[PDB]
RNA sequence: GGUGAAAUUCUUGGAUUUAUUGAAGACUAACUACUGCGAAAGCAUUUGCCAAGGACGUUUUCAUUAAUCAAGAACGAAAGUUAGGGGAUCGAAGAUGAUCAGAUACCGUCGUAGUCUUAACCAUAAACUAUGCCGACUAGGGAUCGGGUGGUGUUUUUUUAAUGACCCACUCGGCACCUUACGAGAAAUCAAAGUCUUUGGGUUCUGGGGGGAGUAUGGUCGCAAGGCUGAAACUUAAAGGAAUUG
């Protein structure tokens, strides 16, 4: 005698500004009772959505991506980053036997005080020629491919937010640098960024908020 | 084109849950299990009966407003199986075959970088 | 008496690796004994595929199958999996197929 | 009967003779 | 480092050891760089430091206590702080320091 | 030229007590009547006085410290974790 | 009669001219000599009086109040303390774990001084003989020895006579029992051997 | 939920599923291999620090300083013990649900100690290659790990190089595998288990039919549990190995 579905208050989710479609999907909630409202209550929900569902190409069809939502007015709630994802899929079939695997990851902040660990895999690849039958790196390279990645992805941060950061990772400036000087220690192959997650948000600001949005 | 929401559809042994979600998840759509739809324990995992689990959950997704949905499979994991049990796959089956929409699907198992000892001990379970 | 130079199977110079632990009946076993198998296989199955891409959204989509490395402890992997048993001399093969 | 449940047998028995012995001190 | 710099130091130049002396030290000027031990009091080094910049002698704060001092300039008791009056072959005065 | 086997400082118990006892007692002694190193002008002279109180022979100084100890295992933790919670304030 | 010593600190007084000086609980690793801030806008370190509002979750405080400047009621024997375990700004409350093992949430204004009491670990020695007892007490109060109510005859206590010693009731008493009746385990909500690791979840 | 099937159990306390975040302790998945290292036990996330090592290179240095070892000593998986801490997980004991003729078990649940760590004990494992160490010699092949050498080799573009990773030949020293077998073995098999009635390079240790029995005893070490050392009476015609056909 009820079905909360004659009762559910319903509502669509708006993306941010540094991608393709700006719409994403849609929610349920509750009729914005006095005591219990559906303002404030939920919104600050998250979705995971592929960005090959949301830039549109399947050059990025592994790569998933966490937004939360942290505003919201009449029927339309926006959203912000909160992550980024990589596919089960991928990663289990980028690792593949007869072959070096290398991690890294580094704690860092950005201009607009968000605090981040973003994450790194690369493989070690035969050269086109090889005789031997796996390519293993020497440790000693290992060390100074992560000191490179390193190196690098704690200047990739710290610039403009996330907000860069984000322009920055999508056309993956970033793989290519660690591509760049990588090659002078040892072959590599794939190397991603892979995971990135967010720790310590700094203040709502509903200033700066507002700006990815038009 | 659609109204999008989540799947996530686990299978374990002895049991399948089907359930769809709004696509953040933290409101709720529709569920019913495997063990729903027939009775007798030892059946409550079979393909014939998440067939008609995922019939009554397809109903209720189309009856509310969901008219597509990416799906989110998943096994019992942690130390366990990590192996699909037998009614994701007619479940999948039997919701596309519904009339619903699919769409980018990925495995959701958890998988562990190992450890908390597995149970049933060192010498296995002898039987 | 011995029948097996490997004796159990593969540990030469170690002394000691480490045990896994089965996937079928959770028995450890030295991760050198184990007996593995790559469990690569399509998410959807047989049948499914045409009626996959056919209620669905994206042309073709592009389909990604699920991985996992399987272990399994002998009894169990001779009870079901990889073994048979095999003759004095065929056992000695160690070529897959 | 099995080597190592012999080898606690005589374990045991060696652990009450222990006992008895000891009666006598 | 700077203790292998200390030891060339004490191994070819001249030195004083403790705090009377190389107050001395500080007075008449003679006095290249006076080295301060972790622990001795801030009033020890506060008053120090005062005599140190009246003859501008420049002063290095030691990492460590008034018994590793004396092991630092291979003496088998402890000193809170050492001048340098002749720096040996080495370079203490002017690297870092 | 050892005077006993074992019992060491705990000889003055004779008998009494049983030998548990008087090995717990031994440890614990032997901690609160050693002399100490002096975190401050760095000569083994903190010898103990009622529990909890440590002071140094010569330089005065004296420290709260542990019953039969001068440092307790806690309160170092202690010490170290309240370093790391006040490193989040400056930094 | 206290298992930690206490530290005689010294303050300068805001309102006269002239040292007023109080008597604090020694936190482990506090000397003479040694400067001791207290207050609001100071700082972390061992042996000041801070508001547990401003520290952060995971100190370890002492002698800490019930109630802003009750000057002191919680964890002061050697070797207790209490830890922030968070905090609701809104309504300043700070929640902590006492030695006992209970959380309790206090005002935020509630001081504590940073650090544990000293002393610590006096209980892990063998009093050995009944003397050392003895002089224990000598310097608390006169509660020892202890005639067992069991020995005792029936005039003296709920266990006292019958032909062999024995409590010959349940010696768990009611909570609602009335004095004179209230000796054995009162209000024991079990009772024997407690199994099992403890520590609250 | 769990199983062969179940039941104990959990569910207005919205279980199980979902979502966001948090805490605890353990662990180190995939990459992981007939791959590495260490005296053996053993060792697999990063990064800093601390000292250590082999192999290699060597027209460096000392110059017999060495080989092996009763006594004695360092270390020594798991469990177990002492005193703290920790106590997520899994889990001897115990209790249960089932199964069973029974079922003290196997299977399911609750779960103590334990599992982790500090200080200290214990000194044992099929602690296994069931194969002592140093030296010599005797016979083919392709991989591989480390080091080094050689090349008007490949790939990296820039302006050629320099590098790096690769390729090919060689050579020390590794972990193994291949095929042979002059040879050895009771055989299975073995580049040593070969160079042994054509019996000798140097040295350590253990065994002498089976059971009695690693029992008794003494000594000794240990908190203990127990470790080391360790008999005899009596009994007995086989126990045993490897291969063959059933
Ligand atoms: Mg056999
Ligand atoms: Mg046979
Ligand atoms: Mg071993
Ligand atoms: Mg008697
Ligand atoms: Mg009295
Ligand atoms: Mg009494
Ligand atoms: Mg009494
Ligand atoms: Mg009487
Ligand atoms: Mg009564
Ligand atoms: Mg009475
Ligand atoms: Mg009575
Ligand atoms: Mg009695
Ligand atoms: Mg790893
Ligand atoms: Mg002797
Ligand atoms: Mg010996
Ligand atoms: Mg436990
Ligand atoms: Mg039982
Ligand atoms: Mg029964
Ligand atoms: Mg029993
Ligand atoms: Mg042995
Ligand atoms: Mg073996
Ligand atoms: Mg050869
Ligand atoms: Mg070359
Ligand atoms: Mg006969
Ligand atoms: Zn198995
Ligand atoms: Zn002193």
């Amino acid at each position: 005698v009820v079905d909360p579905f004659t009762r559910k208050e319903w509502f669509d989710i708006k993306a941010p500004s540094t991608f393709e479609n700006r719409n994403v999907g849609k929610t349920l909630v509750n009729k914005s009772t006095g005591l219990k409202s559906a303002s404030d209550a939920l919104k600050g929900r998250v979705v995971e959505v592929c960005l090959a569902d949301l830039q549109g190409s399947e050059d990025h069809s592994f790569r998933k991506i966490k937004l939360r939502v942290d505003e919201v007015q009449g029927k339309n709630l926006l959203t912000n980053f909160h992550g980024m994802d990589f596919t089960t899929d991928k990663l289990r079939s980028m690792v593949r036997k007869w072959q070096t695997l290398i991690e890294a990851n580094v704690t860092v902040k950005t201009s607009d005080d968000y605090v981040l660990r973003i994450f790194a895999i690369a493989f070690t690849r035969k050269q086109a020629n090889q005789v031997k039958r796996h390519s293993y790196a020497q440790s000693s390279h290992i060390r100074a491919i992560r000191k490179v990645i390193s190196e690098i992805l704690t200047k990739e941060v710290q610039g403009s937010t996330l907000a860069q950061l984000t322009s920055k990772l999508i056309p993956e400036v970033i793989n290519k640098e660690i591509e760049n000087a990588t090659k002078d220690i040892f072959p590599l192959q794939n190397i991603h960024v892979r995971k990135v997650k967010l720790l310590k948000q700094p203040k709502f600001d509903v200033g700066a908020l507002m700006a990815l949005h038009g | 084109s659609q109204v999008f929401g989540v799947a996530r559809i686990y299978a374990s042994f002895n049991d399948t849950f089907v359930h769809v979600t709004d696509l953040s998840g933290k409101e709720t759509i529709a569920r019913v299990t495997g063990g729903m739809k027939v009775k007798a324990d030892r059946d409550e995992s079979s393909p014939y009966a998440a067939m008609l689990a995922a019939q009554d959950v397809a109903a209720k997704c189309k009856e509310v407003g969901i008219t597509a949905v990416h799906v989110k499979i998943r096994a019992t994991g942690g130390t366990r199986t990590k192996t699909p049990g037998p009614g994701g796959q007619a479940a999948l089956r039997a919701l596309a075959r519904s009339g619903l929409r699919i769409g980018r699907i990925e495995d959701v198992t958890p998988v562990p970088s190992d450890s908390t000892r597995k149970k049933g001990g060192r010498r296995g379970r002898r039987l | 008496p011995k029948k097996r130079a490997s004796n159990g199977r593969n540990k030469k110079g170690r002394g000691h690796v480490k045990p896994v632990r089965c996937v079928n009946c959770s028995k450890s076993i030295p991760k050198d004994k184990a007996i593995k198998r790559m469990a690569i296989r399509n998410i959807v199955e047989a049948a499914a595929v045409r009626d996959l891409s056919e209620a669905s959204v994206y042309p073709e989509y592009a389909l990604p199958k699920t991985y996992n490395k399987l272990h399994y402890c002998v009894s169990c992997a001779i009870h079901a999996r990889i073994v048979r048993v095999r003759s004095r001399e065929d056992r000695k093969n160690r070529a897959p197929p | 009967m099995r080597a190592k449940w012999r080898k606690k047998r005589t374990r045991r028995l060696k652990r009450k003779r222990r006992k008895v012995r000891a009666r006598s001190k | 480092s700077i203790n292998q710099k200390l030891a060339l130091v004490i191994k070819s130049g001249k030195y004083t050891l403790g705090y009377k002396s190389t107050v001395k030290s500080l007075r008449q000027g003679k006095s290249k760089l006076i080295i301060i031990a972790a622990n001795t009091p801030v009033l020890r080094k506060s008053e120090l430091e005062y005599y140190a910049m009246l003859s501008k002698t420049k002063v290095y704060y030691f990492q460590g206590g008034n018994n590793e001092l004396g092991t630092a300039v291979g003496k088998l008791f402890r000193v809170g702080v050492v001048s340098i009056l002749e720096a040996g072959d080495s370079d203490i005065l002017t690297t870092l320091a | 030229a050892k005077r006993t086997k074992k019992v060491g400082i705990t000889g003055k118990y004779g008998v009494r007590y049983g030998s548990s006892l008087r090995r717990q007692v031994k440890k614990l002694e032997i901690q609160q009547h050693a002399r100490y190193d002096c975190s401050f002008c760095g000569k083994k002279t903190v010898k103990r006085g009622a529990a909890g109180i440590w002071t140094c022979s010569c330089c005065k100084k004296t420290v709260a410290g542990g019953a039969y100890t001068v440092s307790t295992a806690a309160a170092a933790t202690v010490r170290s974790t309240i370093r790391r919670l006040r490193e989040m304030v400056e930094a | 009669g206290r298992g930690a010593p206490l530290a005689k600190v010294v303050f300068r007084d805001p309102y006269k001219y002239r040292l007023r000086e109080e008597i604090f609980i020694a936190n482990e690793g506090v000397h003479t000599g040694q400067f001791i801030y207290a207050g609001k806008k100071a700082s972390l370190n061992v042996g000041n009086v801070l508001p547990l509002g401003s520290v952060p979750e995971g100190t370890i405080v002492s002698n800490v109040e019930e109630k802003p400047g009750d000057r002191g009621a919680l964890a002061r024997a050697s070797g207790n303390y209490v830890i922030i375990i968070g905090h609701n700004p809104d309504e300043n409350k700070t929640r902590v774990r006492l030695p006992s093992g209970a959380k309790k949430v206090i005002s935020s204004d509630a001081r504590g001084v940073i650090g544990v009491i000293a002393g610590g670990g006096r209980v892990d020695k063998p009093l050995l003989k009944a003397g050392r007892a003895f002089h224990k007490y000598r310097l608390k109060r006169n509660s020892w020895p202890k005639t067992r109510g069991v020995a005792m005859n029936p005039v003296d206590h709920p266990h006292g006579g019958g032909n062999h010693q024995h409590i010959g009731k349940a010696s768990t008493i009611s909570r609602g029992a009335v004095s004179g009746q209230k000796a054995g385990l009162i209000a024991a909500r079990r009772t024997g051997l407690l199994r099992g690791s403890q520590k609250t979840q």
